[PDB]
């Protein structure tokens, strides 16, 4: 069934499962036409497909050309996401295919399910959680490869860098979602926190700085403080 | 006109014949229903005064034999049986009419209701859905499950409605996933009409039969099938204009005949809002829309 705070820990068992987030697939800017009407201009987007146990990210770049000449694009983006997720599954050896796919938005259920009809033993599942994966595009290297793309492209990352050499997948995912939550609620402050110290650098094959264990404790504490601050501001509490 | 005599009425029961019904008292002298119109299918059904659970009954056609009712005290239900001795049968029928113990099929002459509800229903197709080839009539009741329901238990006693499933390989051509799921036209027209039903009159006959079983027996899987067969048409952009006009009539008379107090469980909110207001066919069910709005505006 649906995924919530009760069955959180299923994510980190040894059943292969992928999260799919489609929030960044169809991205537009809104602007005024010469005659004063409103028009959209599309920019490149991405499917965020993530194995939360291993950190492997399958970042499918969606090139604006895909929208060329199509109507009801917001609806089409959902079907394109499912087509691409299905092709990713098919491209994987059987022993690597997920036993479940969890979509971050319920609207993705029907399109994926239809696309995955060839895989009846793969469960398609919604979630009640409020996962902050829309902020993936606040990760500079992810935003950069998406915006530079000239053609449809699949880029692979480990979104946990090397964290798992030292911490469990439960912990890595809690760090990831804390960081993304912060980046979603106040990107500028979140980025300031991560980059204030110029002597802690980002490895060329990494996405995040190379904090020691002790520096991560401070960072995670600063991110929590940021989140609670922004929450009091939103609700005047 | 034809006659369906009754050997006896041992137990208090409400007897139905098509959309009509009467109350019969324990061991009241009752010996059948006469003046039943030849030319259509009919259904005679039962609800014992002591068990308002289980409505049951028999679909039949007077043209296919001489049928009568007899209460079975071991099995505890009114059973339909076929009399092969044409003479013995006319003799029982005549003697019972002479004694005036039969009720008359109470057709108002103006009324085409039953015809409108059963236009496309054929006894031969019913016997394919209710498989029991030793009898010319077919038994249905409240609890019988459908084939599709069994996939999600006893096959002999099942309703073999044609299986419709919107998220299935059969409904979705590889490569037209989005197109075929939003526009079910290829599923209706090629897979279901041309492929399985062969023509719309059989599709319609099965749709109508499924409604009547839902209505007379509260058969839940029958109501599900009826709604699926409506949804498939309403969710197809491309339907023969003659099917649209005949579907509007069919639904109109189904909605009209339905007991007012059963509209909650017999009518699926989602399907009907989709058919009438969102689907491709929103503007093509004028009579069905109008009656649904004036009689059940709450559901919408």
């Amino acid at each position: 069934g649906a995924m919530n705070s009760s069955n959180y820990a299923e994510l980190f068992n040894n059943d292969i499962k992928l999260f799919v987030d489609d929030t960044n697939v169809y991205r537009v800017t809104v602007h005024k036409t010469f005659e004063g009407n409103v028009a959209t201009k599309a920019i490149n987007g991405c499917i965020f497909t993530l194995n939360p146990k291993t950190g492997h990210l399958f970042l499918k770049i969606i090139h604006t050309s895909v929208w060329a000449g199509q109507k009801r694009l917001s609806q089409l983006a959902k079907w394109k996401t499912a087509e691409e997720v299905s092709a990713l599954v098919r491209s994987l050896p059987k022993e690597e295919q997920p036993k479940q796919i969890i979509v971050t938005r319920k609207a993705m259920l029907d399109p994926l399910e239809v696309h995955m009809l060839d895989f009846p033993n793969i469960a398609i599942r919604p979630t009640e959680l409020r996962l902050p994966f829309s902020a993936a595009m606040s990760i500079d290297k992810l935003s950069d490869v998406v915006m530079k793309a000239t053609e449809p492209q699949m880029v692979l990352f480990n979104i946990y860098d090397d964290w798992l050499d030292r911490i469990s997948s439960y912990t890595a995912f809690s760090r990831l979602t804390l960081l993304l939550r912060a980046l979603k609620t106040n990107e500028e402050s979140a980025k300031m926190i991560l980059l204030s110290d110029p002597t802690i650098t980002i490895k060329s094959y990494h996405l995040w700085p190379s904090f020691t264990d002790e520096q991560w404790i401070t960072i995670e504490s600063q991110m929590r403080d940021l989140i609670l601050t922004e929450y009091g501001r939103k609700y005047n509490v | 006109m034809n006659t369906v005599p009754f050997t006896s009425a041992p137990i208090e029961v409400t007897i139905g014949i098509d959309q009509y019904s009467f109350n019969v008292k324990e061991n009241q002298p009752f010996h059948g229903i006469k003046d039943i119109p030849i030319g259509h299918v009919h259904v005679i059904h039962f609800q014992h005064a002591d068990n308002s659970s289980m409505r049951y009954g028999y679909w039949f056609d007077c043209r296919m034999g001489n049928f009568y009712i007899q209460y079975d005290p071991k099995d505890g239900l009114y059973k339909m049986m076929e009399e092969r001795d044409g003479a013995k049968f006319e003799n029982i029928v005549h003697n019972f009419k002479e004694r005036q113990m039969m009720v008359s099929y109470p057709k108002i002459d103006e009324d085409d209701t039953w015809y409108n509800l059963t236009e496309f229903v054929q006894m031969d197709k019913i016997r394919k859905i209710v498989r029991k080839d030793e009898n010319q009539f077919s038994y249905v009741d409240s609890s019988m499950t459908t084939v599709q329901e069994n996939e999600l238990s006893d096959p002999a006693h099942s309703l073999n409605y044609t299986v419709i499933n919107f998220k299935s390989r059969e409904a979705i051509r590889p490569g037209h996933e989005m197109e075929d799921f939003l526009d079910k036209s290829y599923y209706l027209n090629t897979v279901m009409l041309q492929g399985i039903f062969k023509n719309s009159s059989n599709y319609f006959g099965e749709l109508q039969f499924a409604f009547l079983n839902a209505m007379f027996f509260g058969n839940y899987g029958s109501s599900l099938q009826w709604h699926a067969m409506i949804e498939l048409i309403c969710s197809s952009a491309t339907v023969p204009k003659h099917m649209l006009d005949k579907l509007d009539e069919i639904l109109y008379y189904q909605i009209k005949t339905l007991p007012e107090q059963y509209s909650d469980i017999l009518l699926n909110e989602r399907v009907w809002n989709i058919c009438l207001y969102s689907s491709f066919q929103k503007n093509s069910l004028h009579n069905t829309e109008k009656i649904m709005e004036n009689k059940y505006p709450e559901l919408l």
